[PDB]
This record gives structure tokens, C-alpha cells and sequence, in this order.
């Protein structure tokens, strides 16, 4: 329930699936990380509340909180946390994804799989989105942001 | 099959941070499945 960037685990052994972020008592990440399901948490259990197939976003045990942006001028840090390895933050200036409905920050890393989920913070260590869905051009991941 | 989480840091700037990648413009649609493609 702590705040932070956690592993999202699954278990004949462990794997990394994906990453996800803890901020004000609800636990954010990518809907094809987990499709839905409940997580374990210690002894406790957390459900899923909100989830979009489109946006790729799920939120546990309440609303999405994450709000920030990307400015799109200033450098942003990817705090990826790659299976087996620690968090490490990777700094970047995002390309473009150029859409009918609006402009979205990218960014052209490449880390392995089990990164989706990842955030991407802004100067002032806000969450201005996560790792993970994309396109090849070499990958290029969206910064998906949700709706608070 | 359970999933269960364990966690890895603070979310927090770091000054001392690894620079690497490039800034691609590109033209992309986004349908009804969450998939990105590009667009010509």
C-alpha cells in the first residue's frame, strides 16, 4: 500500500510480468500486464476498479490519480524496473506520436518486456505516464497517461 | 496462477542519470484494441 514503483510477479517458478506504480492508496499499471486480475499484496488483495482496453490502463482498489503531462520541450526519466535488475532511472527527450485526436510524448527505449508498466517522470518526479505500449519503427513506447 | 507484487523504489528523480535515445516524430492511429500503427 506504500508508495512507489513495484514488480508485478507471477508463479514451477517466478517471472516477472510487468511494473506498476503506488500513489495515493491505488496501484496503476497496463491492462496487458495483468488483464484484470487481483493481485497479491503481502496477505492482503487488491481489485481491480477501472480498467480500459483502449488507453491499455488498469487502477486497483480506486480511481486512476495519476494527472501530470508531459511539457513537450524538457527532458523526462524512464524509472525502469527491468526483470532481475534494480530501478534505474534512464533519461531522454520524447519523440512525437502525431494522432488525429492530439499529440502524445514517446519515447524510443527499448527494455525488455517485463519493463511494461514502467513510469516516466517529469523534473519535479511526477508521473507523467507509463512504459509499455507502442510501436517498431526499433520500439517506440507512448507515454499513456489516463484521466483523473 | 497468482500475481502478486513486490516493491522496487521510490519514484524519484535522479541527477545522475544515464542519457541515451532519440526524439522520432511519427504519425500513428490507435484502434479500438489499444494497437498502435503507423500511418503514411
Amino acid at each position: 500500500t506504500t508508495d512507489g514503483v513495484y514488480r508485478v510477479m507471477t508463479r514451477l517458478g517466478s517471472t516477472q510480468v510487468g511494473v506498476g506504480v503506488m500513489q495515493e492508496g491505488v496501484f496503476h499499471t497496463m491492462w496487458h500486464v495483468t488483464k484484470g486480475a487481483a493481485l497479491r499484496s503481502g496477505e492482503g488483495r487488491l481489485d481491480p476498479y477501472w480498467g480500459d482496453v483502449k488507453q491499455d490502463l488498469v487502477s486497483y482498489c480506486g480511481p486512476w490519480k495519476l494527472d501530470a503531462a508531459w511539457d513537450g520541450l524538457s527532458e523526462v526519466q524512464l524509472l525502469a524496473v527491468p526483470p532481475g535488475e534494480r530501478a534505474k532511472n534512464i533519461q531522454t527527450l520524447p519523440g512525437i506520436f502525431k494522432t488525429k485526436d492530439g499529440d502524445i510524448g514517446a519515447v524510443a527505449l527499448d527494455y525488455p518486456a517485463g519493463t511494461s508498466g514502467s513510469p516516466i517522470l517529469d523534473k519535479s518526479g511526477r508521473v507523467i505516464g507509463l512504459y509499455g505500449n507502442g510501436v517498431v519503427i526499433s520500439y517506440v513506447s507512448a507515454i499513456t497517461q489516463g484521466k483523473r | 496462477v497468482d500475481m502478486y507484487i513486490e516493491r522496487a523504489g521510490d519514484i524519484t528523480w535522479e541527477k545522475d542519470a544515464e542519457v541515451t535515445g532519440n526524439s522520432p516524430r511519427l504519425d500513428v492511429a490507435l484502434d479500438e484494441s489499444g494497437d498502435f500503427s503507423l500511418v503514411e
